């Protein structure tokens, strides 16, 4: 069977650069036409560039023309994007892909690798109680990168109704995810809870607590 | 370039095959030259294409031909559906460019106009402007000459005109020729001539009115 | 193509070489 | 995406479905190269047809392509559980485009009945506005069908700024949370009698309201 | 839709001379196990249903067929053609013996189309009798080529496009002996071999060209040639020696490698016993060649069994002339090729890459 | 199919922009089918504007050069055309044409008139012409604006004997015509007739011809 392994993915600033290489076997790979397409993290597929078969002719989009190329090293059975001059809207998941003609559609992709254009740096998160007016209490976790994080409740120990939340990046290139368990409104200033949120990331940890 | 159609009315009777062509200035190429058939309140009508080549939809009567300079849009059997007027276009070379047109009127035996003549009506009058229209009316052929006189000192640049789009049953014409003044100065005056030049008119005819009435 | 081979192979026949692309012509 | 597709379609199992895919004359009317691919969450893309109508080995029979004019028609019968993907079309479209995508279809499968959401909204913590700044959590859990229009007001007026809401992801439920995030100074913040979140949920509207 | 929409511009744009990286189109199915198919799949993009000509009234650019980057090109493309599908069992070239497998593949030529990359243009000389070089007065400008098939053979030109008008000389300089001078004919004559299946010598095979049609063609190539040469007797012989591959008539016919006698072909006297009938070229398949590709040889299986057949028709020839003999009254020219860029060059010198901007 | 429809009757003061719209339908489309051509009131076909392929730019007519932008929305399949700076004799029917192989416009769209004045929108006065001495009699409708005015006869009664005349454009920039019906000398006070003229906006003026 066709195999496509994508590699050399990763974080990088705007301007930087990145070269990304697949590995082709179960197929004559110097006879197919190949491709790369690209997915946003939520969006739709994108025609980045293809390469006929003997890799004379080179293809590209115009939203990525003269910064990034194609190539192939048909002796390696290879397929290369080179990267340059990468932006924010560059940031995708970068598939490889076996042609059924040059042009045509893709039979076979790999599962791809995702490329993080983003200038920004690691951090802790900035950690805030949001506390009770039956009843619901819950907790911030505010300006952090990379995901993910790990974040329990007292000693992980209670979970009745725990619902900590999807995670949201900012227009900012910061993630800010809260935390949220349900109790019932006579727990309230007797019982103590805690959600001790840490960021491996970094190694940043609060042990907080949340009272009304 | 340029392109011309002589003449710019044709008047041929029904079934009458004589026919008009296009001319054109610095020679337009290949042979790579349409025509359209323009009736009146209607958008242009693709006829003929390349120089003979005939679109859908249209039933022969229409031929057409023509090479280097000369492009003869080919009559033969005329109807009564087409008397209009036919345009003109090179593709090949610099600005596409259209041709000023050549009508084909129906031709009849001629016919004087019935002079009909309007003083203004009271209504306009009480605001301060006179229109006298003067009707020619079931006439042709089309020219004819409508001078007004206002105790006869003739009048000019105050009276337009237009005219009838041919009518079909009788393939005569009508014109109106509205002689506009002021009120001031058409009570100052008393006879209001509508002298008419045409064709089947031996002595030009004159209708008239004075002040009312 | 190599002219060396061809002029030497043509001689053979009492003619000078030339490449005609990767192949010998003899004239 | 120089391709229409509809951003959403839904069927009852057992029945068939029809997503179309509408393009230019200069693609999808001058070629015969409409591919289709299905995407189900975090997997490569899968070739279901290919040039319009031919369906790869070992693909369900039930999945058919067609085409008329510039507008192609992937069509799915006796529709299962399985298929809620999303689903994207692709042309040919001469030298320089290349090769264009529609924006995608979600496809999902009913059964399960309308359910608004369990709104939550917390106000910024003192902990936060000792620090200076002010975010506002408005929790959204628990509804179906899982798109959310999520709408913030100061007072009386709306407000455009420091808005960071997230795409609803789905629950071990099977049904959608989401997320918003209004940024706002100590200044703002006490500057106006309220603040609301408010849901619009399939024509619904849940508001939850804090203030100082 | 309907194959071409021809247009009209005058003054703008500027553009000059460039070269550029061209692409190649085809109307290849992928479903096709022939190797040209299977290529040009891959290799090229679906051809253009709507393409444009835009004829660039009143301009005069000038042509050189001799120095033209796509030939280049073409050529770099059909050798990969070439590498990937007849792949010989042994080939003898860099101080190397290859062992590769060769496997008997389905082989027919199909059209490709060279075409230009955004940025740039071709420019075409419709000029109707238009030699290759120098001033053409009816400039047109395409997205890409016509269909050209890479029919790579020596001596005759086969499958080509034809001169429209008169039949025309092409030569890089025709006073120089030593270039090779290509006769764009302007009506065909088919040749029509066949190797038949006996059920036995494998390698006899044979093509028949209809001698009636030929030496009239032949004798007007004659009379073009008289004009170029102060009204000399043109005059034809066999080619003076050489490799088997431009000494005979050579050229891949479904697979096979054929090698035909082209003595018959050039035969003055017809130029009336015997003569106007059928002419039958003694031919022979051959598995160890020599490689039009880069320098070295080759060998590939035995030929298939059944009916071989092709019937090409003849759209140029390729001839060398003599020299030394000017003094005399007489001009010689003999059968040559070799070089596979020269057939390129039948095809695309009617063709010129231009930058915009 | 293929057919061309085109956006509504525009009016537009002098040194100003107009912007019409064709939508095509049922065929293909591109930039380069819809050519746009004009007609001013009773005068010939003229030329304007195309689009060049390969190249690929628009090419105009010279007397529009620095004023016109062709433009093509290949999604919606809309052609537009923009003319800016008008002037008094911009006033035309403007057509959308679509190319075809060669340059020589099969489908027409239904026109489109643009009227650049610098008048106002006015409902016109209508005026009796009186017999006196077959037997001539008519309506003049006079100070309206813009085209077009509709004119009937006793609602639809009166259709043989009418010549209601084309409008003529008065040198204030409203327009004038006159309907006329011919009837038998004898029937003036037996038999009625009124005349229904019908500007948009947005008059219906119902008016009578005694004497
Ligand atoms: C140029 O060549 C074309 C294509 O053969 C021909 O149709 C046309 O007559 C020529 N036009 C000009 C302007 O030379
Ligand atoms: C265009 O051709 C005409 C003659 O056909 C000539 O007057 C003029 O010089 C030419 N223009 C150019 C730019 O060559
Ligand atoms: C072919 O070319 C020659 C000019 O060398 C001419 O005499 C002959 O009539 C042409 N015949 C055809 C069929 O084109
Ligand atoms: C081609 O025509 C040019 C003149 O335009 C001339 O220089 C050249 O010698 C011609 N070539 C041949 C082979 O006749
Ligand atoms: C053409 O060939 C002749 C003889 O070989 C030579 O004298 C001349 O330099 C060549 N012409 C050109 C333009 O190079
Ligand atoms: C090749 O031969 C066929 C059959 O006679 C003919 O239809 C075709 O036009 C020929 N092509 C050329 C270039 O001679
Ligand atoms: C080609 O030659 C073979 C053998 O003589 C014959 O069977 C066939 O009919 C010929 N084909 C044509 C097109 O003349
Ligand atoms: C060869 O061609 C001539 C001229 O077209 C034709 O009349 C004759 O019959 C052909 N000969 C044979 C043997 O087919
Ligand atoms: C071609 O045939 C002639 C006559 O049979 C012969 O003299 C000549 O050597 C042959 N050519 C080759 C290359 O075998
Ligand atoms: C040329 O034709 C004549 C007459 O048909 C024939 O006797 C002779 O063998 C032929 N020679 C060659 C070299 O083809
Ligand atoms: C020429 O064309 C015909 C039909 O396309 C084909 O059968 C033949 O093999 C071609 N000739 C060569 C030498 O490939
Ligand atoms: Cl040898």
């Amino acid at each position: 069977e066709v195999q496509l392994v994508e590699s050399g993915g990763g974080l990088v600033q705007p301007g930087g650069s990145l070269r990304l290489s697949c590995a082709a076997s179960g197929f004559t790979f110097s006879t197919y036409a190949m491709s790369w397409v690209r997915q946003a993290p939520g969006k739709g597929l994108e025609w980045v560039s293809s390469i006929n078969n003997s890799g004379r002719n080179t293809f590209s989009a115009d939203s990525v023309k003269g910064r990034f190329t194609i190539s192939r090293d048909n002796s390696k059975n290879t397929l290369f994007l080179v990267m340059n001059s990468l932006r924010a809207e560059d940031t995708a998941v970068y598939y490889c892909a076996k042609d059924l003609r040059l042009g045509g559609g893709s039979d076979y992709w790999g599962q791809g690798t995702l490329v993080t254009v983003s200038s920004a740096s690691t951090k802790g998160p900035s950690v805030f109680p949001l506390a009770p007016s039956t009843a619901a209490l819950g907790c911030l976790v505010k300006d952090y990168f990379p995901e993910p994080v790990t974040v329990s409740w007292n000693s992980g120990a209670l979970t009745s109704g725990v619902h900590t939340f999807p995670a949201v990046l900012q227009s900012s290139g910061l993630y800010s995810l809260s935390s949220v368990v349900t109790v019932p409104s006579s727990s309230l200033g007797t019982q103590t809870y805690i959600c001790n949120v840490n960021h491996k990331p970094s190694n940043t940890k609060v042990d907080k607590r949340v009272e009304p | 370039i340029v392109l011309t159609q002589s003449p710019g009315t044709l008047s041929m009777s029904p079934g009458e095959r004589a026919t008009l062509s296009c001319r054109a200035s610095r020679t337009v190429s290949s042979s790579n030259l349409a025509w359209y058939q323009q009736k009146p309140g209607q958008a242009p009508r693709l006829l003929i294409y390349d120089v003979s080549s005939r679109a859908t939809g249209i039933p022969d009567r229409f031929s057409g031909r023509g090479s280097g300079t000369d492009f003869t849009l080919t009559i033969s059997r005329l109807e009564p559906e087409d008397f209009a007027v036919y345009y003109c276009q090179q593709y090949g070379t610099s600005p596409l460019t259209f041709g000023g047109g050549t009508k084909v009127e129906i031709k009849r035996t001629v016919a004087a106009p019935s002079v009909f003549i309007f003083p203004p009506s009271d209504e306009q009058l009480k605001s301060g402007t006179a229109s006298v229209v003067c009707l020619l009316n079931n006439f042709y052929p089309r020219e004819a000459k409508v001078q007004w006189k206002v105790d006869n000192a003739l009048q000019s640049g105050n009276s337009q005109e237009s005219v009838t789009e041919q009518d079909s049953k009788d393939s005569t014409y009508s014109l109106s020729s509205t002689l506009t003044l002021s009120k001031a100065d058409y009570e100052k005056h008393k006879v209001y001539a509508c002298e008419v030049t045409h064709q089947g008119l031996s002595s030009p005819v004159t209708k008239s009115f004075n002040r009312g009435e | 193509x190599n002219l060396h081979f061809c002029q030497l192979r043509c001689k053979s026949l009492g003619l000078l070489g030339r490449c005609a692309x990767t192949y010998c012509a003899c004239v | 995406s120089a391709l229409t597709q509809p951003a959403s379609v839904s069927g009852s199992p057992g029945q068939s479905i029809t997503i179309s895919c509408t393009g230019t004359s200069s693609d999808v009317g001058s070629y015969n190269f409409v591919s289709w691919y299905q995407q189900h969450p975090g997997k490569a893309p899968k070739l279901m047809i290919y040039e319009v109508s031919e369906r790869p080995s070992g693909i369900s029979n039930r999945f058919s392509g067609s085409k008329s004019g510039n507008t192609a028609s992937l069509t799915i019968s006796g529709l299962q559980a399985e298929d809620e993907a999303d689903y994207y079309c692709s042309s040919y479209a001469g030298s320089t485009t290349f090769r264009v995508f529609g924006g995608g279809t979600k496809l999902t499968v009913r059964g399960q009945p309308k359910a608004a959401p369990s709104v939550t909204l917390f106000p910024p913590s003192s902990e936060e506005l000792q620090a200076n700044k002010a975010t506002l959590v408005c929790l959204i859990s628990d509804f179906y069908p899982g798109a959310v229009t999520v709408a913030w007001k100061a007072d009386s007026s709306p407000v455009k700024a420091g808005v960071e809401t997230t795409t609803p992801s789905k629950q071990s439920n099977n049904k959608y949370a989401a997320s918003s995030y209004l940024s706002l100074t100590p200044e703002q913040w006490k500057s106006h009698r309220s603040y609301s979140c408010q849901v619009t949920h399939e024509g619904s509207t849940v508001e939850k309201t804090v203030a100082p | 839709s309907d194959n071409l929409w021809v247009t009209v511009y005058y003054g703008v744009p500027v553009w000059k001379d460039a070269d550029t990286t061209l692409f190649c189109a085809s109307d290849a199915k992928a479903h096709e196990t022939e190797v040209h198919n299977v290529w040009a799949t891959h290799a090229c993009v679906p051809t253009d249903p709507n393409p444009q000509e835009i004829h660039l009234e009143n301009v005069t650019e000038n042509f050189n067929m001799w120095k033209n980057n796509m030939v280049e090109q073409m050529q770099e493309d059909v050798i990969s053609l070439w590498d990937q599908s007849l792949q010989p069992c042994v080939k003898l070239t860099g101080g190397s013996v290859i062992k590769q497998a060769c496997p008997k593949i389905s082989f027919d030529p199909i059209p490709i189309h060279y075409c230009t990359p955004a940025g740039y243009v071709i420019l075409k000389c419709n000029d109707k009798n238009f030699n290759g070089t120098g001033p053409c007065k009816n400039v047109s400008s395409v997205q890409c080529t016509h269909g050209i098939k890479p029919v790579v053979s020596t001596q005759l030109l086969l499958n080509g496009s034809l001169a429209e008008e008169e039949i025309i000389i092409r030569s890089e300089n025709l006073t120089n002996n030593a270039k090779t001078i290509i006769v764009h004919l302007n009506k065909s004559v088919e040749i029509n071999c066949t190797r038949p299946s006996n059920g036995g010598d494998i390698r006899k095979a044979y093509c028949e060209i209809n001698g009636t049609k030929w030496n009239k063609v032949l004798k007007q190539v004659t009379e073009k040639l008289k004009e170029h040469f102060n009204n000399k007797t043109i005059i034809f012989q066999p080619p003076s020696g050489g490799d088997l591959e431009i000494t005979m008539h050579s050229f891949n016919c479904r697979g096979e490698f054929f090698y035909c006698n082209t003595t018959q072909l050039f035969n003055n006297t017809c130029i009336m016993k015997g003569c106007n009938g059928t002419i039958t070229l003694p031919c022979k398949i051959k598995q160890i060649i020599n490689m039009w590709q880069g320098t070295g040889q080759a060998m590939y299986a035995p030929p298939i069994d059944g009916k071989i057949n092709c019937v090409s028709n003849i759209t140029g020839i390729l001839l060398t002339r003599d020299g030394g003999a000017n003094n005399t009254s007489n001009e010689t020219f003999r059968p040559g090729g070799g070089n596979i860029k020269d057939n390129w060059r039948s095809e695309l010198y009617k063709y010129k890459v231009v930058q915009i901007e």
